[PDB]
């Protein structure tokens, strides 16, 4: 016992300053903690306001709290529990658990700020994660150790995109897994829960594949602003000192920057631009560029971006496209259409569609059913105004195949059952690619527009064509 | 306020709490700041639109815009057999509604 | 000292009380303070002189320095008082620095607060639980002009019901 | 009414003693990136300062009673009451040659494990620009082995062309083909003939920067380059000098007789970094919120770009800025600005990305103002009718949906195949006298009798025929630069011969 | 020779404290000399306490806090005169051609007062320019004021250029020709082109005074130099 006292001095909303004796201050990032009639409310310093005083942020809500309080330092920034001891447990965002199980016996607990792998630290690979999504493997297909964000509107199908992934990626994956719920849902968040025990993915009375933590928007911005670290910190920690693979699961993203946005202007900054923080570039910066494959080990990561306003230029997912490998983009447009997953075909990309990486066929397939789209993008000008009479032959043709192609984009997800009634289907990726060969060569002509929506393989194309016909 | 709404488990009783906030646009505006907020807290949302009405639909729901993200799990079995598809059909109604102004 | 008085107008005269602190040098600042509000206000002369934004940083220096040599309890550390309103521009509020060392002297030696009427006694004997008991049933009785509280209260809980 | 310095704490100093310390300076405060410092009395304004934990910062504010300094590193390192010195140092960045090959930080610092960097000297990061005297005229090409480019858009030494388009277009991709395509002449002998290579990022993922390394290592190219490295998560001081910083070490190479090119990868982000500082330090905010002098920023940037006069060395430097547009806005704040100080713009758009013409040039929006004189003479020789044809194929672009007459019809078939003959897979630049040959066939009406899938394989079998039974004429053009009234007919019968068979 | 302190400097923007009641007015040029040369300031605002507050002509990386600060006693002021003719200038009103220095008659300052109501022209007139479309179509005013339109490509330096010789050949009057904001490029261009047409005579006379603030000077810079060359 040698500890450090302070007084509060003031409450203003989620910030709380906090005065102490001669230059003896906490740095900035450590935790405090103040003792509280039900459990604890740990601070978070912020900034050094001068005359002895500190600015914190809250990891909590601040009412009940009585000026001149005791204030204690706990010397460093908020730790979390890691290691194998996390797998099966849900998390809060100061590593304290949440699914009355006891208590989490680590061995290390650890700071959930820390610093961002040096240049020579990295590890460049082009190496392949097939995902089972149709437009996914075809277009823009995610990379192992890549970074892979989902942008997306509200209610576009992200939350069920990411849990498709999930459902797929997190079986066949070997090593461990960390979910991250930013400011979400908090029945999202149960029903994970509830099918990562069904799914197997937890046991809780035996071995478990997957850490839990959550931060939902139930929780005060200072909350929903670090718990992101906590969960990122879990991962970082089976990378490195498990040296091993991981999959990062954060969903949703987006909320780290906006709570960063709500508490901006009490720590007395100037707003920038669409009333973000101005340090929106380098704090989004400095998380993302954790969140990384190096030598000691491998992350892979899906973020959910939610895209705010329909808007993909806004200042806060249009700073999120820079981190990521692949960009899966969801629209409103496609969602419209009944065509299931979201996905933008043409707005989506990712680095590794380059035939050094998925050989030329698949890159030409990808190329040819892109220019096939656009050419039918192109073109509804000329089909609303002048009918779809006014065309060449080619055209007529070129649409008639873009409009098949546009369904077989389309899939059954398992997660969507609630939704379409219809069981879920997973598709191989070389059946990807040769079904949409097929399909552009034309040796499918002849089969109504209906039989490639909502189905899985070429096969199914097949079985639907006659069953209908029947 | 909003996340206070839920369905408790057994455990706990089983007692629901249900919300339908309200919500007024401008111009029909949806992308102003707080519409946009509140749109990605709830479960899905009821669109309501004043060229609807005095062409008279009433309730002037916007069936293009309106969801509930539950879905099909709140609905009585009944009612879910016979409107099979109906919502996806009158997208699709739309569709050659639109195509008919040529 | 426990004392906050603020935290940028108020550390004025806290700052000069750790110096003064030495050697039994408080005594003596008390009424050498009073002396420079009371030639300023009530004097129609160095008041307009020195309030206005003219004047430079030796002039402002030299005219604190020539009444203070002639005036009562000024030898000591009371010149650099002035000195140091002079070049950062705050003599224009002297009266906030004078109020604001008397305080320091009645809160470790004596009591303050209020009670009813008019002022309490505030005595300088140790607990404020001991001193305010036996103060209370001596004021009551000499003196108490009484010129309502328990009557207001009776009146609104009736109304309210 | 109230201000800071002395206050509580730093006011209970003078009253005791006006002395105590005979000196460096005090943290008042500290946060955000910013601390502000009392005294430092004699310090400049961009001096570089040291923390008693040993992360740097600048002073930028210098104000009455205190100094404002912008952060290097994180400010958990920096505490209340800290001891801060001088380094008597405006911010200054070693130069010189045995910086090629070399990835370092905005400072000049190695990242990349290879040891200290063998500066040939010191320049600091702001400079004067070179006045209007002593300069020449643009007159010498970049020949960046992009076919649209360097045929539409010809590049000269010491021009500012400024890459521009949305997101994930292109416009890293054509500035990196610049770089792929100098191997051509760095690695021959004649100095005025090869061209040094300045990658400035600027917050991009560290990956990303590994990789875009890892792609010249690929080429052999970073032998010949630099790579200043101001990623996503430095601070932002870090990303406000990169660019200067790197312009520094370009200018060493125009100051000296040689050539570099230098591409800053991006000026959307070192501005948005310039936007924190200032907020920040809060200096008073305009349109977005950036500070009054964000256009002098960029100025002075890129006003440092030259082709000096003879008597400066006839050195140069070339500038390739990257700008990002958000959904095509030419008219968003910083892109007005960077446009209206460039000689013009290399225009990306994703539709016709989609289409499937890479590079995805709008070359009815890009111009560069200095133009003609850059230009290969015998590049510019057969395509002054291409900059033609295209426009006219614009015009009559829509025309493409059954009852058109021959001359319109004419004006299709050429445009479908010279857009078809500009399309170029990634890291490929063309030698020039390989691009004349298909530019001359193309021009001239030798593939309109040629499908428009088959132009694809034309190029390839072409260009090597030409190697085998022609390699003459490739020299000539190769050598001389200009083509004869015989090499015209030599070419036109060695093409004819080959449309031919 | 009044003299003043730098007390505080941010980007443009330099704070200098004085004396009593020797506070240049607002619009006065200050100055701080440097290794290079001198550093101008104009004054904005007066603060209060003796303090005034100034904008730079240049940049202020290396200010020292507490630096010696000259008053001009005037606002900035110009070369005049024939002299200034096939020179180039900057807003200071210094030689920027390497040529020595502008030895002028007199020196005027850069703000001064708009022609009083009395000695205005009653009646507006054409300036003859010698260009048909011009003269025929689109007539000047004879000290008004024409929005000439278009970038590049139609050479505007060129008609420019036609205009300086035409006022100077048919009327007989000088042209002064402002860069503001100038492309630095566009400026060593036209300076080699208007020697090479001849309008400038290194040997001979110029018809046209050359006053540039090109892109990479500070804002207080670009502001001022309309001004420098209007009042010459
Ligand atoms: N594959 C799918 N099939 C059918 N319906 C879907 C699918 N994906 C999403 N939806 C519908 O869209 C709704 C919203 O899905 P959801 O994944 O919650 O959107 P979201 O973008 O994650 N919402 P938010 O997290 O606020 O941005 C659901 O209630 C489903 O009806
Ligand atoms: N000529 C080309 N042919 C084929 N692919 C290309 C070509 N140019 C670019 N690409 C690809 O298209 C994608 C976009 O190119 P890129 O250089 O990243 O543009 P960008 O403006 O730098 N995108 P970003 O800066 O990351 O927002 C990359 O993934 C490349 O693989
Ligand atoms: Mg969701
Ligand atoms: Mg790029």
């Amino acid at each position: 016992s040698t500890p450090i006292t302070g007084k509060v001095t003031a409450v203003i909303g989620a910030i709380v300053d906090v005065h102490f004796e001669q230059s003896e201050l906490p740095a900035i990032l450590n935790a405090l903690e103040i003792k509280t009639p039900q459990g604890k409310l740990v601070l978070e310093v912020a900034q050094h306001l001068g005359e002895n005083t500190v600015r914190t942020i809250a990891m909590d809500g601040t009412e009940g709290l009585v000026r001149g309080e005791k204030v204690l330092d706990t010397g460093g920034p908020i730790s979390v529990p890691v290691g194998r001891e996390t797998l099966g447990r849900i998390i809060n965002v100061i590593g304290e658990p949440i699914d009355e199980r006891g208590p989490i016996k680590s061995k290390l607990r650890k700071p959930i700020h820390a610093d961002p792998p040096s240049f020579a630290e990295q590890s460049t690979s082009a190496e392949i994660l097939e995902t089972g999504i149709k437009v996914v493997d075809l277009l823009a297909p995610y990379a192992r150790g890549g970074k892979i964000g989902l942008f997306g509107g509200a209610g576009v199908g992200k939350t069920v995109f990411i849990q498709e992934l999930i459902n797929n990626i997190a079986k066949a994956h070997g090593g461990f897994s960390v979910f991250t719920g930013v400011g979400e849902r908090t029945r999202e968040g149960n029903d994970l829960y509830r099918e990562m025990k069904e799914t197997g993915v937890i046991n809780l009375e035996g071995e478990s594949k997957v850490a839990l933590v959550f931060g939902q928007m139930n929780e005060p911005p200072g909350a929903r602003a670090r718990v992101a670290l906590t969960g990122l910190t879990i991962a970082e920690y089976f990378r490195d000192e498990e040296g091993q693979d991981v999959l990062l699961f954060i969903d949703n993203i987006f909320r780290f920057t906006q709570a960063g946005s709500e508490v901006s202007a009490l720590l007395g900054r100037i707003p920038s631009a669409v009333g973000y923080q101005p340090t929106l570039a380098t704090d989004m910066g400095l998380l993302q560029e954790r969140i990384t494959t190096t030598k000691k080990g491998s992350v892979t990561s899906v973020q959910a971006v939610y895209v705010p306003a329909d808007d993909l230029t806004d200042p806060a997912p249009a700073t999120t496209f820079a981190h990521l490998d692949a960009t899966t983009v969801l629209s409103r447009g496609i969602s419209e259409l009944g065509i299931y997953p979201a996905v933008d075909p043409l707005d989506s990309k990712s680095r590794l569609l380059d035939a050094a990486v998925v050989g030329q066929e698949h890159y030409d397939v990808a190329s040819k059913v892109q220019e096939t789209l656009q050419t039918y993008k192109s073109l509804q000008d000329i089909i609303a105004i002048l009918g779809m009479d006014e065309l060449s032959e080619q055209d007529k043709l070129t649409v008639e195949r873009a409009r098949k192609i546009q369904r077989f984009l389309s899939q059954p997800f398992a997660v969507a059952e609630v939704f379409t009634g219809i069981p879920g289907k997973l598709v191989r990726l070389k059946d990807t690619v040769a079904s949409f060969k097929a399909v552009l060569e034309g040796k499918y002509d002849n089969i109504p527009e209906h039989a490639f929506y909502m189905v899985g393989g070429i096969e199914d194309v097949v079985a639907k064509a006659e069953k209908l016909a029947a | 306020l909003l996340e206070r709404a839920a369905k408790l488990s057994e455990k706990e009783g089983s007692g629901s709490l249900t919300a339908l906030p309200v919500i007024e646009t401008q111009g029909g505006d949806v992308s102003a700041y707080i519409p946009t907020n509140v749109i990605s807290i709830t479960d899905g949302q009821i669109f309501l639109e004043a060229e609807l009405f005095y062409k008279g639909i009433r309730p002037a729901i916007n069936v293009g815009l309106s969801v509930s993200r539950v879905g099909s799990a709140a609905q009585v079995k009944a009612l879910k057999q016979v409107a099979g598809s109906l919502k996806l059909f009158l997208a699709q109604y739309r569709e050659v509604a639109a195509f008919a102004q040529f | 000292p426990p004392v906050r008085l603020f935290g940028v107008e108020g550390t004025y005269a806290t700052a000069l009380y750790q110096a003064a602190a030495k050697n039994s040098s408080i005594d003596a600042a008390f009424q050498s303070l009073q002396k420079v509000e009371s030639t300023v206000k009530k004097n129609p002369k160095l008041g307009h002189l020195l309030l206005n934004p003219a004047l430079s940083l030796k002039d402002r220096n030299s005219v604190i320095d020539a009444i203070v040599e002639t005036h009562k309890n000024l030898d000591g550390y009371v010149v650099n008082l002035l000195k140091v309103l002079s070049e950062n521009n705050r003599l224009g509020c002297f009266e906030k620095i004078a109020s604001d060392f008397g305080v320091l002297n009645d809160a470790h030696n004596g009591l303050l607060k209020g009670t009813v009427t008019s002022a309490e006694p505030l005595d300088p004997k140790s607990f404020k639980r001991i001193e305010k008991a036996l103060s209370a049933s001596k004021l009551v009785g000499q003196g108490k002009s009484l010129k309502s509280t328990k009557i207001q209260k009776l009146n609104k809980v009736l109304e309210d019901s | 009414k109230a201000q800071p310095t002395e206050v509580s704490s730093i006011l209970e100093e003078r009253i005791k003693g006006v002395s105590d310390e005979a000196n460096t300076g005090r943290v008042l405060a500290v946060g955000d990136g910013i601390a502000r410092v009392f005294g430092l009395n004699n310090i400049q304004a961009e001096e570089l300062v040291e923390f008693s934990s040993g992360v740097k910062g600048m002073a930028l504010n210098l104000e009455p009673g205190q100094v404002g300094i912008v952060l290097f590193g994180s400010d958990r390192l920096v505490k209340e009451g800290e001891l801060v010195k001088r380094t008597g140092n405006i911010v200054d960045v070693p130069v010189g040659p045995g910086l090629l090959g070399r990835v370092v930080d905005a400072l000049g610092n190695p990242i990349d494990g290879k040891g200290p960097i063998d500066a040939a000297g010191r320049s600091r990061a702001q400079v004067k620009a070179p006045g209007i005297l002593p300069r020449r005229s643009v007159h010498e090409p970049v020949q960046t082995g992009l076919k649209a480019v360097d045929a539409l858009v010809p590049i000269g030494r010491g021009q500012r062309e400024l890459i521009i388009g949305d997101r994930q277009t292109g416009k890293t991709a054509v500035a990196l083909d610049t770089i792929l395509n100098q191997k051509r002449w760095n690695n021959g002998s004649d100095e005025s003939k090869k061209l040094y290579c300045v990658y400035v990022a600027v917050g991009q993922k560290r990956s990303t920067v590994a990789q875009l390394v890892q792609t010249l290592e690929q080429h052999d190219a970073m032998k010949y380059s630099i790579i200043v490295a101001a990623t996503a998560s430095e601070a932002a001081p870090l990303q406000y000098l990169a660019p200067f910083t790197a312009a520094s070490i370009g200018e060493w190479f125009r100051d000296n007789g040689k050539h570099a090119l230098i591409v800053y990868d991006d000026l959307s982000k070192q501005a948005v970094a310039y936007r924190q500082l200032s907020l920040l330090l809060r200096r008073p905010p305009g349109r977005e919120a950036y500070p009054g002098d964000v256009f002098y920023l960029h100025s002075r940037l890129l006003e440092r770009a030259a082709k000096l006069s003879e008597k400066e060395g006839s050195g140069s430097l070339t500038a390739l800025p990257v700008i990002e547009t958000q959904g095509g806005d030419v008219s968003a704040y910083i892109p007005t600005n960077v446009i209206s100080i460039t000689d013009g713009q290399i225009f990306l758009e994703a539709e016709l990305f989609y289409k499937g013409i890479r590079p995805a040039i709008n070359v009815g929006l890009s111009v560069s103002r200095v133009g003609s004189a850059a230009q290969v003479k015998a590049l510019k020789q057969v395509a002054g009718s291409l900059k033609l044809f295209l426009a006219q194929y614009r015009e009559v672009a829509a025309f493409a949906q059954s009852d058109l007459d021959a001359s319109t019809k004419q004006t299709l078939v050429r445009g479908e195949r010279l857009t078809q003959l500009l399309k170029q897979n990634q890291y490929s630049p063309l030698a020039t006298e390989e691009q004349v040959p298909l530019i001359y066939a193309g021009v001239n009406g030798h593939l309109d009798g040629i499908e428009l899938s088959r132009i694809g394989e034309f190029e390839s079998s072409f260009l090597s025929y030409l190697k085998s039974n022609h390699n003459e004429l490739l020299t000539e053009i190769r050598e001389k630069g200009e083509l004869s009234k015989e090499l015209l007919a030599s070419l036109k019968s060695a093409t004819e011969s080959f449309v031919a068979t």
